């Protein structure tokens, strides 16, 4: 293609996309029967003629965890906050590294595959030890993750490359967006980092007897929450800079979008401990530490509700709407992807509500490790950023491709939004509600079926969502693959631009405090350092390594 | 207009920006409460205990699950369990009501849930390391321990007992 | 006025407000 010689960041940001679904559908097979499961049905047997080498729910729950959660999510992100910037700065993403991040989330994904099929890993997403997976998992999830670092550099590159010719200008939006989003991948993606190459990988090659389960998970983590912003992020870059096009209006600030930005960059790290509530020898007032800066994380999306919100309601009065209500109906709700995050949104107010519940301390003991996180989760990342993702094949696709979208895609598309956004909201009353039963996650609980008898009602539920999101995801598949194997191409859809919005004076000021990004980086890190530094250098004092263990 | 709905969206922003943040405020209070009561008593021990969880099962206070019961105090008792594959020793455990229990727990394998239900207790169990947590029962029966943590192939069916005494 | 937002972010504070009140109150309960 003569499109592709001038833009070969389309067909490197096509990959990822492609391999992100990909990895999406497959993870996304095994949902249902979950979905099933934590309604008391069991339909393994089921799964397990139609896929002969899965041998145990654990290992579905793995590949479901690693594939969707991991894999998908990070190639989206690579795809989106690479690409995006680069159009808005018009430049050229060093292809070099652009193809080598692709091949290593490639090559490093195909790796931890084969240990995840062969069943040699049955750890789960957390992979928390003394569970000891194949080495092949940690070392094909190594390089996955490190895919990531070329992303850094590619996205810091092209920066700095527009800054040399523009001396004195501000970051333009979406790359302000894209830099201090990478930056704060970055410091995140050092907790897991340091973890795999000081612990995982010499253990799971037998270079250490054991490791010590409390630093794991403490390393963990440190990259473990970070990471759902970094899922995010992308997201809301779309959200931020191309919904209100999408919608029919304009973004309603520029500063605040910057702002909630910013806040992630220097929040999204030092917050960990929330996962270790419940954990043993780590200080209860590091505790509520923690759990006072994981309220403060929420602050951001709490601006971005209003933000965003404010934004629709705008296209929606420029497009006639009038009254409390009539902005709503005035929305492009005929379009896909509008629709897909628009009601992703809509589903992240119960989600986040969720999430600050967790963040509580003491609360998270009413909670934790129940069923009513899978509850929260899925209306985060399964909803609003899979959504969100979804819409994207709608002007991403063909913007990448030149293959158009056909009415009769467009109403498929329709149909898969909303049933997913549908079957998730179902589940996620049934999830919620049965672990307000203490009902517990990660269990295979149709298999022990005379144990939750107070679940008997949200089991209904999460059966619904079972058969509800089977349909939406087999729409999906048919779906992707008719715009993707279709025939057609028209290449005035490949040079299109993006459908960037606009912005609606100001705070010139801000803006620039913003853009001091070395002294925000710095702040961001020193925020580390303070957070986890005094419970990482004791915990390191007095390491106690014991003895990994193969349950499956 | 433009103009006008900017400075209106802008204004209003601020108004919400502040009230989240005095409602996360009162939230942090109410945490900060919840802190200072026996509520409390569920949070871990930050600090550290570790022990060897290759031979917990043959010396120390976790090898002989008939003694794990200990009076420690006019109106405590110490409890030593063990979570492991797939259960938890003792069985059942026997504590009276009333009486503020010092759960010492700890895996020979593993990590487990430690997950009373009917109440707060809800601990991460790492081998190598003694969870600490209390917890006074106010109600007398039987209270199920579910294992909340996958441990496995026999995690959905990992469960213990408690026995509160009248 | 953004009405239609600050309907939206009524709708968002009461839903954060029916959940944690609703948990705090059953973490008591559990206490
Ligand atoms: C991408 C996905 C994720 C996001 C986002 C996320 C958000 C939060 N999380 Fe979380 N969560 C926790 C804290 C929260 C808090 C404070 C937030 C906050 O960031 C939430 C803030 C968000 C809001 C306050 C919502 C703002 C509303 C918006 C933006 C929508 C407005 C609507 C509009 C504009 C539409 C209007 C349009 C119209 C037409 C009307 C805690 C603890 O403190 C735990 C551990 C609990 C435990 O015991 O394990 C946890 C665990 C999880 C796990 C489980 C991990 C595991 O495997 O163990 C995952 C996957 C995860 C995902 C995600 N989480 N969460
Ligand atoms: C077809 C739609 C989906 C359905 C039917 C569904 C349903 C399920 C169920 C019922 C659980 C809880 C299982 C348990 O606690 O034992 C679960 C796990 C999980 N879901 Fe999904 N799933 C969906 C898609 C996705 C998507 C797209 C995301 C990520 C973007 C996601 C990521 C996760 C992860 C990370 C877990 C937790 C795994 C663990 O504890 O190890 N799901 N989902
Ligand atoms: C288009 C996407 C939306 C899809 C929505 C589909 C609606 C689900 C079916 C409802 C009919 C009622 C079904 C009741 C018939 C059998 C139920 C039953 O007997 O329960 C199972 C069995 O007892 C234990 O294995
Ligand atoms: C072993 C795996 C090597 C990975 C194979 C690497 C092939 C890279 C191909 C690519 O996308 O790069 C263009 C290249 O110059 C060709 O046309
Ligand atoms: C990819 C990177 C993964 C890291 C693997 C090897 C690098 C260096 C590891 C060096 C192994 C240390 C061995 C050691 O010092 O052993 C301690 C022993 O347990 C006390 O007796
Ligand atoms: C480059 C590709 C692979 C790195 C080669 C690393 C090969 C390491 C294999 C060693 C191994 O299998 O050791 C595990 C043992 O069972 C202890 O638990
Ligand atoms: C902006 C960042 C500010 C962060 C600073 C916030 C204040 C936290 C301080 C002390 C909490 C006290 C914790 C003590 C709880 C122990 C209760 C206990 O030991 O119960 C058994
Ligand atoms: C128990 C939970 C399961 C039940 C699920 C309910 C959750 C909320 C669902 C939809 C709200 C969407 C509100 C906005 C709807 C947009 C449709 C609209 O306004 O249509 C106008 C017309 O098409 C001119 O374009
Ligand atoms: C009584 C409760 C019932 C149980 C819930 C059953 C679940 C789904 C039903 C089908 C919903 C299909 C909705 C898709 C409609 C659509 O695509 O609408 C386009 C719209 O005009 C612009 O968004
Ligand atoms: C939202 C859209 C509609 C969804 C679900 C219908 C709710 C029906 C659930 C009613 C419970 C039925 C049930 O299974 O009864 C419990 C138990 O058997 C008592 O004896
Ligand atoms: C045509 C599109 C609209 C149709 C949408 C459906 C309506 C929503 C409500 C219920 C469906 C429930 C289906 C659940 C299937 C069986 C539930 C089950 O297994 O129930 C066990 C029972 O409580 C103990 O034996
Ligand atoms: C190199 C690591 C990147 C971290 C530092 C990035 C911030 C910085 O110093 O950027 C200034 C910019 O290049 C001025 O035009
Ligand atoms: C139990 C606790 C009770 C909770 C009950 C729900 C409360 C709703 C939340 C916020 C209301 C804030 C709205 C007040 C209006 C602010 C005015 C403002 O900021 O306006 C500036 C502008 O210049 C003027 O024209
Ligand atoms: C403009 C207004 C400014 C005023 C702003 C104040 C907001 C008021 C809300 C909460 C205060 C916290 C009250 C703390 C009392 C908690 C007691 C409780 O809930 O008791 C539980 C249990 O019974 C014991 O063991
Ligand atoms: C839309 C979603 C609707 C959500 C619906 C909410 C329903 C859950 C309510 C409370 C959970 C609290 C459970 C507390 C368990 C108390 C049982 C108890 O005390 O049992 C043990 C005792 O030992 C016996 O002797
Ligand atoms: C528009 C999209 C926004 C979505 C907004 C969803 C927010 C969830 C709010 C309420 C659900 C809870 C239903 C009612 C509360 C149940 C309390 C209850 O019954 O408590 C049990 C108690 O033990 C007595 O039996
Ligand atoms: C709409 C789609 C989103 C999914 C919907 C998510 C539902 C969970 C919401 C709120 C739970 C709030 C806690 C409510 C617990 C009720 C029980 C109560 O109020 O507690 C008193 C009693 O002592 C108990 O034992
Ligand atoms: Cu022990 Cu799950
Ligand atoms: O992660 O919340
Ligand atoms: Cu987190």
């Amino acid at each position: 293609s003569r499109v592709y010689e001038a833009y070969p960041e389309k067909k490197a940001t096509l990959y990822f996309l492609v391999l992100g679904f990909l990895a999406l559908i497959v993870g996304s097979l095994f949902g249902p029967f979950q979905a099933l499961n934590y309604g008391n049905v069991d339909a393994y047997p089921l799964l397990k003629r139609l896929l002969p080498f899965v041998q145990s729910y654990y290992q579905g729950l793995t590949l479901h965890g690693v594939l969707n959660a991991i894999v998908f999510t990070q190639l989206f992100a690579q795809a989106i906050m690479v690409y995006l910037p680069a159009r808005e700065l018009n430049m050229r993403p060093n292809m070099g590294l652009m193809w080598l991040s692709w091949w290593m989330a490639f090559i490093g994904l195909v790796v931890a595959a084969l240990p995840l099929l062969a069943n040699e890993a049955t750890v789960l997403w957390t992979f928390y030890p003394p569970l000891k997976g194949h080495w092949a998992f940690y070392l094909g999830a190594s390089v996955f993750v490190l895919s990531t670092w070329v992303s850094i550099y590619i996205v810091l590159d092209l920066w700095r490359r527009w800054k040399a010719a523009n001396p004195g200008k501000v970051t333009p939006l979406v790359t302000y967006m894209a830099v201090v989003f990478w930056l704060m991948w970055f410091l995140a993606s050092l907790g897991l980092v340091l973890e795999a190459v000081l612990f995982l990988l010499p253990w799971s090659f037998g270079l250490v007897e054991g490791v010590d389960p409390l630093v794991a998970r403490t390393l963990f983590w440190w990259t473990g929450h970070p990471i759902v912003y970094f899922w995010l992020l992308p997201a809301y870059a779309i959200i931020y800079t191309i919904l209100p096009k999408q919608a029919g209006g304009k973004l309603v600030s520029d500063p605040m979008a910057r702002l909630a930005f910013l806040l992630f960059l220097l929040l999204s790290t030092p917050v960990g401990f929330h996962h270790q509530f419940a954990d043993p020898g780590i200080d209860p007032t590091w505790k509520m530490i923690h759990s006072v800066l994981t309220l403060f994380v929420a602050v951001p999306s709490l601006m971005t509700a209003f933000t965003v919100a404010a934004s629709l309601e705008f296209a929606g009065r420029l497009r006639g709407g009038r009254g409390l209500f009539g902005w709503i109906r005035a929305l492009p709700w005929d379009n896909p992807a509008f629709v897909a995050p628009v009601l992703g949104l809509l589903g992240f107010i119960p989600g986040g509500a969720g999430g600050i519940v967790n963040a509580s301390f003491t609360l998270d003991y009413v909670v934790h490790n129940t069923a009513w996180v899978p509850g929260h989760f899925h209306l985060q990342v399964a909803s609003l950023v899979t959504l969100t993702a979804m819409g994207s094949l709608y002007w991403l696709l063909p913007n990448l491709t030149g293959k158009p979208i056909s009415d009769a895609q467009r109403r498929l598309g329709l149909a898969v939004v909303w049933l997913w956004f549908l079957g998730m909201m179902i589940m996620a009353v049934g999830l919620h509600w049965a672990g307000l039963l203490n009902v517990p996650r990660r269990a295979y609980i149709a298999q022990v079926p005379d144990a939750y008898p107070h679940a008997a009602v949200p089991m209904v539920f999460n059966v619904l969502a079972g058969i509800v999101l089977l349909v939406a995801l087999l729409l999906f598949i048919y779906g992707l693959f008719s715009v993707l194997l279709s025939r057609e191409r028209k290449p005035e859809l490949a040079e299109a631009p993006l459908p960037f919005a606009e912005v609606i004076p100001e705070d010139r000021r801000l803006v620039l405090a913003m853009d001091r990004i070395g002294f925000w980086f710095a702040v961001a890190a020193i925020l580390v350092v303070l957070a986890y530094g005094p419970t990482l250098v004791q915990l390191f004092g007095h390491l106690n390594p014991v003895p990994g263990w193969r349950l499956w | 207009d433009e103009h006008k709905a900017h400075k209106a969206i802008l204004a209003y922003e601020k108004g919400w920006l502040a009230f989240s943040l005095a409602m996360l405020f009162v939230f942090i209070a109410l945490i900060a409460y919840t802190l200072a009561t026996h509520t409390a008593g569920v949070i871990p021990a930050g600090k550290l205990e570790r022990v060897d969880p290759t031979t917990v099962r043959q010396e120390g206070p976790w090898a002989d699950p008939a003694q794990a019961v200990v009076q420690t105090g006019p109106n405590q008792y110490t409890v030593y369990v063990l979570a492991f594959a797939f259960g938890y020793q003792p069985n059942p455990i026997e504590v009276p009501q009333g009486a503020e229990i010092v759960f010492k727990i700890t895996s020979p394998d593993v990590i487990h849930g430690f997950h009373v239900e009917g109440t707060n207790i809800n601990v991460e169990v790492l081998p190598g390391e003694v969870s600490t947590v209390r917890y006074t029962f106010k109600r007398p029966g039987e209270y199920r321990i579910i294992c909340n943590q996958y441990c496995g192939l026999g995690h959905q069916n990992m469960f213990g007992t408690i026995v509160v005494k009248e | 006025k953004p009405k239609g937002a600050l309907a939206v972010i009524l709708v968002l504070t009461l839903t954060i407000l029916v959940f944690w009140l609703g948990v705090y109150a059953v973490f008591f309960a559990r206490g």
